[PDB]
Formats: C-alpha cells, structure tokens, sequence
C-alpha cells in the first residue's frame, strides 16, 4: 500500500514563500528518492527536482535552482518543499512522487519516473483578498432552463447545490472562471419542465467556506 | 531540451475499440527512459509504462507500450468506462525530465445538438453595478461548438468567456455556459443581445435573443 | 569514481548523476 | 577525478575509458 | 559475449539487382558501433560502413547501412560485379569486437551441368602402397553438387576428401575435385570404380567408372 | 593513402611463437590505436587486441591475453603482434587494423572500428616437417581432360602452370585438402580438345619453394 499524503491547499500573497508536505507510507521512507512536480492551468507537468531521505542528496531544475528547497524528515516520514518569492505563475498543484524499486542490475536512475503520485497540493499566489460571492438569479422564460451566477469571490471553491440536494437531474455546475479583477465566478444550471414553473420551487443553495459566506437564493420567472 | 509532442489532442472511442497514444520525441530515447501516466480529474496522476514497454503494477494487460527512437506508441487493446482520461508520456533520467502535453481520452456517442438558452443580466447585478448576460448550451456532443455573441448586431470578439463541463458519465454529453461581460453603462445603452450557436448536430446555426426591456 | 555515470538522450552521451 | 565514460552494449552500462578499457 | 547472426548465408545475384544483407544481434546496440566489412579473397578487407548509417570514404552511395536495436541491414541498390564478395557485420568499442559469420555475396549465372571425368591412379603411384581416385566435376552453376563414390557398387564413406575453386570471375562457374583413397592392396581386389554426380543441372545422377587393369 | 604493410608467412610447430609486424604509412602512427584480428579456416573473423603505439597502452580479448604480447616501435612506424604457446587451432590469417579518426564531440571508442586493414600475415602451425610433393599423373581418355596430382607436401604453397605458362584455357588447380598424415594434397586439371592427345605435349610445371622441388611431368594416356 504504497502512499503519498500531503497538506492541505494553500492561498499566498505574491512575495511570501509556501511549504508543501509529503508523508509517506507503505514503504521504507529513506530507501526511495522523492520528486516534486507541478502543473499550472494549462500547462504541461513541470519536474522542478527530486531529494534522496538517505543522504540528503537533491538535484534541481535549473528553473527553481535557487528559490527552492528540498528537505526530508526520516523520523516522520516526511518530504517537504519549500517555494520562495511566489508569483502568479506558481499558481498551480504541487504534486510529490516517489520513484520506483530498483534493482542492482539497472542502470543509475532507470527508475526514476514517477511511479507512485501524491493527489497534489494546490497552491494559489494572488493579490486578491479572501472575498464572499453574490449570487445573482438566471430566470427561466417544453423545457426551461433556470440557474444562478455566482459572482465575484475569492478564493475557489464554491459549493453549489439545488433544493437542498433533492434536485440534482438536469444540474450543471460549471468550472470558475478567472476574472481579470482577480476575482472568480461561475454559474450552476438546471434544465427542468416548463410546467413546473408555478408549482416547483427553485433554490440554489451557495457557500464559500473560506468567506463563511452560504446563500439560498430563490429562482423564479421575472413578473415580466 | 528534449520535447515530447502528443497526437492526437483527443482520442474519441467507444468502449471496446483499440486506442492508439503517440508521442514524438525531438531526441532519440536510447535509454528506453520513457514513461506514460493515465490522468483523471480531481485524482492523484497514475503510471501505467515505464522504461517504454514495461506495465507499471496493478496495471491490466490491455494497457501495452511500445517504438524506440523518436517514436513511442500508449495502447489500450480494448477501451473501457474507467480508462477515460488524459494521458501523458515523459522523458525521466539523466535530468531530462519533460512531458507531453496529452492526450484526452473521451467517449464517443452519437451527435447530440445543443438546447440554447440565452439568460439577460438580472435587475440585482444591474442595481448592483455591472452586467453579465450568459448563454447555455446544453447536453451536446461532440465537444466542438462555437457561440458568437451580437449585441446590436455588432460582433463581440474578447469580452466573453466560456466555461465547459466534463463530459457526462451517464449521457456522455457536455454542456457550456458563455459570459458576456460589460458595464452597466454600455448594457442599457443597446437593445438587443443574441447569442448564435454553431454545432455539426445543427443543421444551421441557432440564435437566441433578448431585447433589454421587455422580458 | 565516486558517483554514478548514465546514458543522456538528450546529449547522445554518458553523464554523471547530481545530487552530491 | 571526472573522467571520460562510453556505453558498454556488453554489459548495458556506462563503463569508463583510461587509455587501457 | 555478444552474438551476431547474419543472414542469408549466400545471396546469389545478377549485376544491377539489390542485395540486402541482415545482421541480429543478442544484445541492444544502443551506442550504435555496428559496421559493415567487405572482403574479396586474396585482399585486405575494407571498411563499408560504420556507425550503423555512415559510409566510408572512397564507398559508393549505392551502399547504405540501416537498422538499431538488435537488427541491423546493410543495402545495395544495385550490384555491381566488383561488390561481389563477402560481407560481415561487426560490433565494435567497449571490450565488444565480435563479428557475424558473414555472407556470400554470389554472382548468379544460368544453371550449368558439370562435365564429370574420372582418374585411375598412376602405376607409379600404385607401386608406393597407396591408390588415389579422382573425379572432377567442371564448371558447373549452382555450387550445390554431390559425389558419391562407388567400388563394386559397394558406397564408400569416410574415405574421400573434395576441394571446390572459388567462382570463377569469368563464367560464375565453379569446379570440383574429390579424392578417393585407398590401399594398393584393396585397390587391386576391385573392379569397378565409380563416382557418381548429383546436381541441379542434371535431371538424373551422373555416372562415370573405370574397370581396373583393362582400360 | 593509409598503408598497412605485413610481414611475410610463416611456418611454426606447436609449442613455439611467432611475430608479425605491421609497418604503416601515409599518416600519423602515432595517433592512431592498431587492432589485430585473425581468421582461421571456417571460422569468424577473431578479434585479438589492440594496442596505442604513442604510450604502449593496449587492451586484450580474454582468450590470447596470457599468450598474446602487443608492441610498437614508433621510429620505424611499426606495430608488433607476438603469440606464444602456438596450437594447431591458431593456423590463420592475422590482420592488423588502425582504428578511425575521431571528432572532438565524438564518445570514447566511436572510432574504433577496423577503418583501414593490412592485407594479413599468413601462419601455419604444424608439427609436419617440410616435404616435397610426389607428382602424378592424371591420363586422359577421351572435351577431353587430364592433369596432375601433386601429393604429400608440407607446407603450402605449391605453385603449378601447364607447358610453361602457355596453356590457361579450361585450367583448373584446386586447393589443397590437408591428410590425416599433416601433409597436404592438390590436384590441377585441364580440359583439352580429344583429338589432340598423343599429338599435343601437356606438361605440368610444379614448384615447392620451401621444400626446393621443382617437377616438370608430361601427361599422356595409357
Ligand atoms: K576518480
């Protein structure tokens, strides 16, 4: 059962440094190099270096040569990284990874692929301030369609349910969007009858833990 | 140095049939230092080859690797529900460490057209200070779909942005949503705001439309 | 004769490893 | 120290070169 | 150790057809250090091809080397009659020199019969204890022959030794000679001698004989 | 051009040893690694070693590095190649070889193919002692064909023309098998029009060189 747990997801200001960690288990820790990868939005995976528990032996990117640091903890089964003087573009999930068994008979470093992965620890570097949504109806006008957008927040996520999880058929919720306020928004949609428009009601309920922000908003036809 | 490039950008199958990755590399791979991970939203990345033909553990036999040189080749005999996802070969060792840019696996199915609905900005944001009028397209396939949004028939081109689901486990379908942002300001001073949608399961192109003020 | 030397694809040649 | 190596098809390995093997 | 296998053992072609010679190897040639050697008898033999894919100086574009991992091939276009010869395959570098067992690159030639004569030993070998019988199958196409020796019908088997000219370069025809030893004692106890041909040109086995004493 | 020079052919008994040279020319000598490589009849093309005439470095194959002695003398652009402890199995053509030239970008050893190769040194080991041929006749009988059997000689080579060199049309000299006795055995025919025996003189001149025999024997029927 060879596993890669690591922290939780983090919000930094640009400037500030971030510290990522990775415990293993399942196997002996101080045998197996570690690798740190991450990917930006849009972007191809990005190996930025690997650390040996046993010796402290570490090889870097010449991308994060010097603003990176690998450190491991053999006491505790830990791997950390360290990222100093974030900036926007280190927004992305960091992920940790173990390589695989060797064998005397390889060669040096035949098995230094990724073979087991952590699931990744996002990190956001932003100016943005943490910041509660409004939650602006979508009325509906066969088949109607109705929602609400949820605008102006920060940071994700945002959880967004339909009459209390009873209506979950026809929902769409769909991936924020980046504003260029540094601010996220999004809609959810649900498809229903026409013809419950006057005797089904429509709430979409919202919440944005990092705000303490949760909003039940009624959807119904504009009294046009 | 080396650059690894993927082909297709997506493989549209039904489970069953043969899959078939591609990855070109600029330098040729002597050391057979090539690996494939399979990668599905919301999880922890998998390999599935290493070393170019080698099957990673608890990995099925359906999953087989294989080329030298500067072309290596991911396949899956038969594909199954749980084997859509993007998938990435890389290049490991000797601090070469670099990866493709991938290849979506999805599913195939037959044409489905998009229901469009087209939703004006609501007197809150309105009286709140700004204005987001948002169209949906909904449960079509395939995924290539084109919105154009008019406002006095005038062309809008960069102040909308669009945001697609992942495609539907049950149905296999996806669904988008499009935002037209503007200021309040420019918003009451036009009438009428139409989305047109291009779709192969539309014969022609459909439009929905609004005029600012009544319904 | 202290650390390991292997196959670079990238420079068709044998290099030694990092790490110290 | 640092010293010239070349791939070894016999033994699958990188093997060093000292004017003798 | 590595091991070479070349393949076919003969190529047997007319001037201007293509020649493709194999070579497999036990081990993965990563490093590449596969060359090609041409060697006519009687003289030194010279470089074709090194590196896999590079020709050597003075060597025609006719010729080009091809191949990686453990198969390897060496081309020519169209064969000239001074590339007749013998070619080998050969690994080279890092403690590795061994070389496959070669291939005869044969000029072919319209299928001739040999004219078969056989030889009665001399008396004046006869009055020295031993008696050599010879038979001489002359230019004959394809090399492929078979002699049998025959003393009173009786096969003999163990006894003889044959020796084969290198083709001509003249007719493309080759020549044998197959020596028949016995005592003067067992010799003189015979009538009957005889050596009998088998050859492609040749619908029926060949037979020529001598009676001891008269004629 | 690159020249590869060797030494002449050489007749040995078991036990003994032998040195062959190979004198270069037309480049550097000294900048170029020499490989020596020997085939024995019916056999692969045997690598043996190499070695680097500027500082005598050299590297062995594992089957002569105990008998094999590499050795170079740079004033004379010569390269040596001594085996000892001789075996009949190492009767064979020995070769020497300069390795090719070499870019500064190149990997050790890129170049260490066989680029140039000398045209072989010939050895013969035997515990045969040296032997003239026995020379006889092959008669005709009615093309027609005859010729001699040169039998029982030690060592090769024997050389053999008809009536002095002026007869080569439908000529044939065949090599020599090699008897259980050591000693070696060739035939030489001739193919010749039928009406001509008995009117047409046909001679087979046969030399031995090493043995000093030489045997000029007409050929003609019963
Ligand atoms: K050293």
């Amino acid at each position: 059962q060879v596993q890669l747990v690591q922290s939780g997801a983090e919000v930094k200001k640009p400037g500030a440094s971030v510290k990522v960690s990775c415990q293993a288990s399942g196997y002996r820790f101080s045998n197996f190099v570690i690798h740190w990868v991450r990917q930006a939005p849009g972007q191809r995976f990005e190996w930025m270096g690997w650390i040996n528990p046993y010796n402290g032996n570490k090889e870097f990117s010449a991308k994060f040569q010097d603003r990176v640091t690998f450190t491991a903890d053999t006491s505790a089964n830990t791997a950390y990284m360290e990222l100093r003087s974030l900036r926007s573009a280190d927004t992305a999930v960091y992920y940790c990874a173990r390589v695989g068994p060797y064998s005397w008979d390889d060669s040096p470093q035949d098995n230094y692929y990724m073979d087991v992965w952590g699931k990744g620890t996002t990190v956001i570097v932003s100016s943005a301030s943490t910041k509660g949504p409004s939650v602006f109806p979508l009325a509906p006008s066969g088949t109607a369609a109705l929602g609400c957008l949820v605008k102006d927040y920060f940071p994700e996520p945002v959880t967004v349910s339909w009459n209390s999880g009873a209506l979950t058929s026809g929902v769409h919720t769909f991936p924020a969007v980046l504003q260029s306020s540094g601010l996220y928004s999004l809609s959810s949609v649900v498809t229903v009858p026409s013809s419950s428009l006057g005797t089904q009601t429509y709430i979409c309920n919202v919440n944005h833990k990092p705000s303490n922000t949760k909003v039940d908003k009624k959807v119904e036809p504009k009294s046009c | 140095e080396i650059v690894l490039t993927q082909s297709p950008g997506t493989l549209s199958l039904s489970p069953g049939e043969r899959a078939t990755f591609s990855c070109r590399s600029s330098h040729s791979i002597r050391s057979r230092r090539v690996a494939w991970y399979q990668h599905k939203p919301g999880q922890a990345p998998r390999l599935v080859i290493h070393g170019v033909s080698n099957r990673a553990s608890g990995i099925s036999d359906r999953f087989s690797g294989s080329g030298s040189g500067t072309d290596f080749t991911l396949t899956i005999t038969r594909v199954e529900p749980e084997d859509f996802a993007l998938y990435y070969c890389q290049v490991y060792g000797a601090s070469s460490y670099t990866f493709g840019q991938g290849t979506k696996l999805e599913r195939k199915r037959t044409v489905a057209a998009p229901s469009v609905f087209i939703f004006p900005p609501s007197d809150e944001q309105l009286k709140s200070g700004t204005a987001s009028v948002v169209c949906l397209l909904n449960n079509f396939y395939p995924r290539e779909a084109k919105v154009q949004w008019k406002v006095d028939n005038a062309l809008q081109s960069g102040n909308s942005q669009e945001s697609v689901t992942e495609q539907d486990s049950k149905d296999s379908t996806y669904s988008l949503s499009s935002t037209l942002t503007l200021s309040k300001a420019d918003y009451e001073k036009h009438k009428v705001y139409a989305c047109e949608v291009t779709h192969q399961g539309l014969r022609s192109p459909v439009t929905k439309s609004f005029n600012r003020g009544e319904c | 004769h202290e650390r390991s030397y292997m196959f670079s694809d990238l420079e068709n040649r044998c290099i030694a490893a990092e790490a110290k």
